[PDB]
């Protein structure tokens, strides 16, 4: 779904939480 | 102190959802990565092609965002724009991006508004309604389910007559926000799917009996058919004027000791159910007489039952209500007791 | 006795049965109950479901869109007492587009305390000019019950009953309403006629007995109704009668309506001109302006106009940060929702503010704590104000920030001289880092 890629994204770009 | 961004940004990932949206652009770094405070990404809703968040640097490959808060069947214009910092040196103008355009998916349309169920002839049933005022996307078509219920159990088995005989003659504010709380909470029948019109007529219908209509709006029809909630009404065809009446003249018979026994015939097609049998008769200069027989009455007895009269000549008339109304009287018949 | 099961609070079930079953052993709901669009439910799953426990609701009832119940006969067949603490736009008991429902068979229902009925556009529904409405709510003018298959005749309501144009009247094919003399006013009355005590209230199992009732008055206490309750006992949910270890626990456990004792009542806040006392947690008289700290989510709030901003009025300590976004009698309602702040926790932003003219509607704020950070350790961000022209009166004002750095960036209309002044006033003089204080865009 784009909610659990957004999050994958957010973890490899942004680094938030993960 | 103004934009003057002269190099490019390029979308390289757009991914869409029903409410969401996921962009990706090509990474963006000046000649001194300090200068960059952060992307800045403006969205509208552009109908027509003839066209704020702030998004944190990424660390030290392709960053993104995603939208979450839009309307499903929309068209939005979207470009990202570079902050840069006005550095000591000749400055670093930084990057945007062109306006592409991207739409969301659909979803389930709302449910058909005002729908309004006529019944102008005896067998048939005119329905009418308003598209959804949230359609979600291309209404293909709309889908009607008409089921027949049946008359109610209870009244099978009640005699009439008796008392109890009355038959069935078969601030805007705060509604407002009561009325849009209550919308926003929603986030083999033979059928019809009408294409391209609000308005059906339902035709080869019984006379006089309770209809229940369900009604969906549809916007997919062959790849795996998606569609609303459904909307119900509910109608009641109206009677044939002449279906209620009583065939047959009534026959008698009379026994030995001044015993009457009625016969006629039950009326095979009624509008509904009988509810009761009104038997009046009236001798040559006599008062009118009349008696009720309820439907228990009617099968126990095979007719009716008559005793105890003085000698003479009577007349017959026998009437059938039905719910719709009182059926037409029966043509007199005339018979005779024996008066020893 | 009186309320055997346990106390469960208000609930909203959608879309499954799961929930509902934790209404097995509760006898009384603190709260409301909502019933609501449940679409792939079938007759055959509500043949089972019974809760012959629960006597009483709070507030309301409500049952919209929920398919293959015909009748609430078999779900709530001993709910006698809808309170109507707080109700539903003025009603305490909804039934809105309730297909497949048949009869209402709430025949034990005696009393609505406070509030109307909404019965509406049910298809399906019978028994309805059958019940005598006078005799439940106090008030009757305020029902709203049109579009239901009541009205447009089709309904065989047939009952076995003392009737009240006289008509009779009942609940369901096989229940009829119960009318108790008219010398029992509210207290209800037995089977054989005798009225309950002045304490009981719909239905009771012994006359002229406290307690054998089935619903409290005025309140309860160990399963006995009563006028008020004795010391050291403190209403609650103005409904039941609890000590003080109880209103204790449940301020506690907030550490959301931390509740506070005041006139002998364990309320979910202090009313005006009063403050809770961390000792004894009693609401007393206060000197001046009322502290009122105000919490945030997730530390941190954006205020887009004058309406986000409606919610702070009256706040003082902030124990989060506050993110200015307005681009459009402002700048003098501003003043009225925040200009009591005294102390932010976090950090504030202002941030595209296109409509600001100046700070001046933080008209008491001293103290920025800086206890979190926008990244790069941020306690004051201003980023593009297009006509930000003076922070604050540094002659009449003051300000002091504990933690954290400045940023100043596209600030054309903000001389150098008034951040200057700032960062000498708030004593981060010595913070501030290069490229921190925009030197060429500031100013102009």
């Amino acid at each position: 779904s784009l909610e659990e890629e957004w999050a994958q994204i957010e973890c490899e770009v942004y680094g938030r939480g993960c | 102190q103004a934009s003057c961004e002269n190099e490019l940004l390029k979308f390289s990932f757009i991914r869409t959802s029903f409410d969401k949206i996921l962009l990706r652009w090509e990474p963006y770094w000046p000649p001194d990565f300090r200068d960059l405070l952060g992307f800045m990404l403006f969205y509208k809703e552009a109908p027509y092609q003839n066209v704020v968040v702030d998004i944190d640097p990424p660390q030290r490959s392709h960053p993104g965002w995603l939208m979450r808060g839009l309307k499903p069947w929309t068209q939005y214009a979207i470009f990202v724009k570079t902050l840069v910092t006005f550095s000591d040196e000749r400055r670093t103008y930084g990057a945007k991006s062109d306006i592409i355009y991207v739409q969301t998916d659909a979803t389930n349309p709302s449910v058909p508004l005002d729908p309004i169920s006529v019944s102008n002839s005896s067998s048939q049933i005119i329905l009418k309604w308003k598209p959804p005022s949230d359609p979600n996307g291309n209404i293909t078509h709309y889908l009607v389910y008409w089921e027949r219920q049946a008359e109610d159990s209870e009244l099978f088995e009640l005699d009439y007559c008796l008392k109890g005989l009355k038959l069935p003659s078969r601030k805007e504010l705060e509604e407002s926000s009561f009325r849009k709380t209550f919308e926003d909470y929603l986030h083999h029948r033979p059928f019809e799917k009408v294409v391209n019109k609000e308005s059906l007529v339902i035709s080869g219908l019984r006379h006089f009996t309770g209809y229940r209509i369900e009604l969906q709006a549809c916007n997919q029809d062959s790849p795996d058919e998606r569609c609303s909630v459904a909307a119900y009404v509910s109608a009641r065809t109206m009677p044939e004027a002449k279906a209620d009446d009583i065939v047959g003249p009534v026959t008698h018979e009379i026994f030995e000791n001044n015993v009457v026994h009625l016969m006629w015939q039950e009326p095979k097609e009624p509008n509904g159910l009988i509810v009761l049998y009104e038997v009046s008769y009236r001798r040559y200069g006599d008062e009118e007489l009349h008696l009720c027989v309820s439907r228990k009455h009617f099968a126990l007895e095979r007719g009716c039952r008559l005793r105890g009269l003085s000698p003479g000549n009577y007349s017959v008339r026998v009437r059938a209500t039905s719910l719709a109304g009182n059926g037409s009287w029966t043509e007199p018949t005339y018979f005779y007791v024996t008066d020893y």
